[PDB]
RNA sequence: CAAGGAUAGCACCGGUGAUUGGAGUUAAGUCGUAACAAGGUACCCCUACGAGAACGUGGGGGUGGAUCA
RNA sequence: AUUGGGCGUAAAGCAAGCGCAGGCGGAUUGAAAAGUCUGGUGUUAAAGGCAGCUGCUUAACAGUUGUAUGCAUUGGAAAC
RNA sequence: CAGCUAGUUGGUGGGGUAACGGCCUACCAAGGCAAUGACGUGUAGCUAUGCUGAGAAGUAGAAUAGCCACAAUGGGACUG
């Protein structure tokens, strides 16, 4: 409900007798409240590019749980081997993130969080690793229903 | 002096009369502020005792404050 | 109660059964064995009391010559084991001892890990009860 | 008059010269920076008494002592046989 | 690694050279011996006044000065500003810097100094560029 | 700037007003858009999250009349005590006092506060004051110095305006003393202070 | 005992110093086409000889070689 | 890169092997406790870091109230 | 930077220091330290701490405080 832009670029098939010159848009979609997304598309221009990652990230959307306002436990996520490592932060002290983590972490409603990027940055593999670390999310009514014991400890 | 100019200031602490101030000493008796003097010192009258009775007198400037406090009327106790 | 193909003990109690652990889970093994000991046995009893664990026994042909363990897990109909992650911090190159105040918490108190001071292993929580810190071994979750 | 004085548990290891011996004491110590326990092995040359006897290859308990010369600054005070 | 050989083989931190070790260096009298002192900026002469090409992607015609010091090393350095004062054989102002259109210039005689007189009406910029307030 | 002098381009750059609104009276054209001249048409160049939070901390700050490195000096204050830092940044800055002084409905502006407290025509705790720099404790009075009670603006103003809840007045004697701390639903104000505690990185 | 001097030559590190070596920097300099395709003798590695250069060849080894696969 | 990295094709697994020292090691029991865990005691100055308070119009500041790793002796625990 | 060292190493007697001691002396005897880095070379006042970092740590050790060092260079001694 916000498509807010994060990386466009400028890419070109070579073939004989002439290359093709496109755009290629990432977008991620998240309502603030759960159900968040992300998507590429590649076109001749910007409002084709636009409407296909609309459409290709609505698709995928899938919803997010939320504990306290934070993410009560660690997470080292890792995908195209760029690890992103979250931690919970307690509120009153804020939300601290990068361009890409910070649009991401602002649009799945989450109000602070502690996070770190190791190895080379790159927008879509990070974006990835991000998305795949928090759809790990764990929950004590998870671990409750594993173990013996219904309780947080 | 010590600590801030135009605002003196000089810890009752006991020391023998051979190294300059801030310096090497034994014990911390307590401190006096010549900024505001209304009969008042930070004084432990307890470990005073013992620093007089291994020597080491302390400063001059300080037995009329101490009779004030009333600290040498139990130190002459041992001379009487 | 029969297991030939003689097995071996790897290098070490806990090195041992954490790879083992890690295996079974990677691979759905229901069964897993492994050499005896005093330091597995309590091992198995602690991550069996703590409901992480299935079945466990002990068992010797005549003698202490032939004593092994073997353990199952604890699993759900829809083929996911009970335990998700592990991971070993003391080596056998290297041993960390830390006070009360520094005892480790997994998760956020949600994993349990594996602390022994004086009177064998024990959870994180019995340990910050009594106040006892010591030495940690593994982190599983 | 009560005399106390640093002792050290070691191992003798050589002798050459007139009731004086050297003895090697190892002590396993965590490392500064990676708190791993390395142990250092170090010499002391001892005199004796009267009451003891040098032989090598035994455990002594070594004792403070006035500095006899460069080296030699205690003296073997006990010794604990093997059993 | 492993834990043995960090204990043998400790890791030695690496240190980049820095990009300006001349500013660094000085002499003195009474004796020879070099010594690190580490200055911003140091005092030197020039011997030679020209012009060099420069590389690739741009050509140009700049003004480069050869600058003895009054320590060991001698070095280049680029004139910034629209002209110049520099004939030969005046005492300026060397400070560190770079200019990536010749090979190995990695200083910058700053103007508004002991001899040099600055680029006068420069008022956008000038703490650089020595020149008086914009005018009244 | 401390005493900036003009503070329409400001308004009329930010949309905003220490008022509620007094910075446009049709004196000519009415417009709500950039001051100068860089085209109706063009809003800016970069529009990321550290331009907001520009934006944001400009508003926050020219609201006040304060410089940055005291706005510094006043967050690294308030690190010492913790709590929800986002409010108690406003409730420590609503603090000084040409503030509350405004808040007794005795001076339009901070700007004319600042004025009248710097020349010597406040007194408070029985000490002149002449900086609006003082952490105003819970329980304090403030005088006016019978002398200069003679001011026509603040006579004139003192009926004209609007008292603050968490503040009381006899403005009869124009005296008024500090009742509690400020609230964020109770006075008029927009600004996003999450921005503000993530901007400053100096701590 | 004894600083210090004097003589003599041993060790160690520096400054400088005709004049040559090699390297880097320079907008399609000349030479020839060495390598990149089976680069027109398959390529590369170790070592030896020789020539303006590019390297060619001998002995051993590999495919990070083409067709047939 | 202990925290917190690697060694097939990008830098990097020695040409291979025998091995001194070092480092690391099968299970059960005992003993002490060499470290470790855990108390008491004395020692880690003052000033300074950090938290509260106080007088400087007020912040800057200064003073004060405490706090701070480590070491040795001493008693417990014996899982490693 | 592969071996350094000869009062260097140790016993006896004497001298001497404020005391203990090759600290010095007469005789006698020949090891000590080292690959876990002596020895040689380069650099450097150490410590509380300043600064940065969440931290493990890195950097410099200006004020200030404690210690030693030297007082144109190098040797001595009297004084107390
Ligand atoms: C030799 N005939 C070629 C052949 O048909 C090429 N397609 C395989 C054809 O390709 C084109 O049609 C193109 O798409 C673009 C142009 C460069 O050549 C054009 O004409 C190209 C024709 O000239």
């Amino acid at each position: 409900f916000e498509e807010r832009i994060v990386k466009l670029k400028r890419i070109s098939k070579t073939t004989k007798g002439g290359r093709n010159m496109r755009f290629s848009v990432l977008v991620v979609v998240g309502n603030r409240k759960g159900k968040i997304g992300y998507g590429i598309a590649k076109a001749l221009e910007v409002p084709n590019a636009i409407k296909k990652a609309i459409k290709a990230a609505h698709n995928s959307l899938h919803t997010i749980e939320i504990h306290k306002g934070s993410i009560y436990h660690e997470v080292i996520g890792r995908s195209g081997a760029s690890r992103v490592l979250l931690k919970p932060a307690p509120q009153g002290t804020g939300i601290i993130a990068g361009g890409a983590i910070r649009a991401i972490i602002e649009l799945a409603g989450y109000s602070d969080i502690y996070t770190k990027n190791l190895g080379r940055n790159t927008p879509i593999n990070m974006i990835h690793a991000t998305m795949d670390g928090i759809l790990k999310q764990l929950s004590p009514r998870r671990v409750a229903i594993l173990r013996n014991k219904n309780l947080n400890e | 002096r010590m600590g801030r100019v135009h605002y003196p200031t000089y810890r009752i602490v006991a020391v023998d009369s051979r190294v300059k101030r801030d310096g090497k000493y034994i014990a911390l008796i307590g401190h006096l502020n010549p900024a505001l003097k209304e009969n008042k010192c930070k004084i432990d009258e307890a470990v005073a005792l013992e620093w007089l009775n291994k020597g080491a007198k302390p400063t001059d400037t300080v037995r009329s404050l101490f009779s004030q406090t009333g600290l040498w009327k139990k130190f002459v106790e041992s001379k009487k | 109660i029969t297991t030939t193909k003689p097995i071996k003990a790897h290098f070490d109690p806990v090195a041992d059964l954490l790879t083992k652990i890690n295996n079974a889970r990677k691979a759905k093994l229901m069964t897993v064995t492994t050499i005896a000991s005093k330091l597995k046995i309590a091992i198995l009893e602690i991550l069996v009391k703590e409901g992480y664990l299935a079945n466990f026994q002990v068992l010797e042909n005549k003698s202490k010559t032939k004593r092994i363990v073997t353990f199952n897990l604890k699993y759900t109909q829809r083929r996911i084991p009970s335990i998700n992650g592990v991971k070993q911090i003391s080596k056998p190159g290297l041993r960390i001892y830390r006070p009360f105040e520094k005892l480790p918490l997994v998760l956020n108190g949600l994993g349990i890990a594996i602390i022994s001071t004086s009177d064998g292993v024990m959870t994180d929580k019995v340990a910050r009860l009594k106040k006892i810190g010591g030495e940690i071994l593994a982190y599983v979750w | 008059k009560r005399n106390q004085r640093k002792v050290l548990i070691g191992i003798v290891k050589s002798t050459k010269n007139a009731k004086t011996a050297t003895v090697q004491v190892e002590s396993r110590f965590k490392h500064p920076l990676y708190h791993k326990s390395v142990v250092r092995h170090k010499k002391y040359q001892a005199h004796n008494e009267g009451e003891v006897l040098a032989k090598d290859g035994d455990k002594v308990q070594i004792v403070e002592t006035r500095p006899l010369s460069a080296t030699k600054r205690f003296r073997i005070a006990k010794i604990i046989e093997r059993a | 690694a492993t834990i043995a050989q960090l204990i043998r083989k400790p890791r030695k931190k690496k240190k980049v050279k820095s990009k300006s070790p001349a500013l660094h260096y000085n002499l003195n009298l009474l004796n020879k011996k070099v010594t690190n002192v580490y200055s911003p900026l140091k005092r030197g002469v020039c011997t030679r006044v020209g012009t060099m090409t420069p590389k690739k992607p741009n050509s140009a015609l700049r003004k480069y000065a050869k600058v003895r010091l009054t320590n060991g090393f001698e070095v280049l350095t680029y004139i910034p500003g629209e002209g110049h004062n520099l004939q030969e054989h005046s005492v300026t102002l060397l400070r560190g810097g770079r200019v990536k259109d010749l090979p190995g210039v990695r200083y910058h005689i700053v103007r508004g100094t002991l001899d040099t007189v600055g680029v006068e009406k420069r008022r956008q910029q000038r703490s650089a560029y020595g020149a008086k307030k914009p005018k009244a | 700037m401390k005493y900036t002098g003009s503070i329409f381009k400001r308004s009329r750059r930010l949309g905003f007003s220490l008022l509620e609104n007094n910075k446009e009276f049709s004196k000519g054209k009415k417009r709500k858009t950039i001051p100068g001249q860089h085209g109706n048409r063009f809003r800016s160049s970069t529009m990321s999250g550290y331009a907001q939070q520009l934006q944001e901390k400009q508003r926050m700050q020219y609201m006040y009349g304060i410089t940055d490195k005291q706005f510094r000096r006043l967050f690294r204050l308030v690190l010492k005590q913790r709590g929800n830092l986002a409010v108690n940044l406003f409730r420590v800055l609503e603090s000084r006092l040409d503030n509350i002084v405004y808040r007794m409905g005795f001076a339009p502006t901070r700007r004319s506060a600042r004025q009248l407290v710097n020349h010597g025509h406040v007194l408070l705790n029985d000490r002149t004051v002449d900086t609006p720099s003082i952490i105003l404790n819970p329980g304090d009075k403030v005088r006016l110095k019978a002398k200069t009670i003679k001011i026509p603006i603040v006579k004139a103003a003192s009926e004209s305006g609007v008292v603050s809840p968490f503040v009381e007045t006899n403005n009869k004697t124009f005296e008024g003393t500090y009742v509690r701390f400020p609230e964020r639903s109770e006075l008029p104000a927009g600004i996003n202070e999450s921005y503000v505690v993530e901007w400053y990185k100096r701590l």
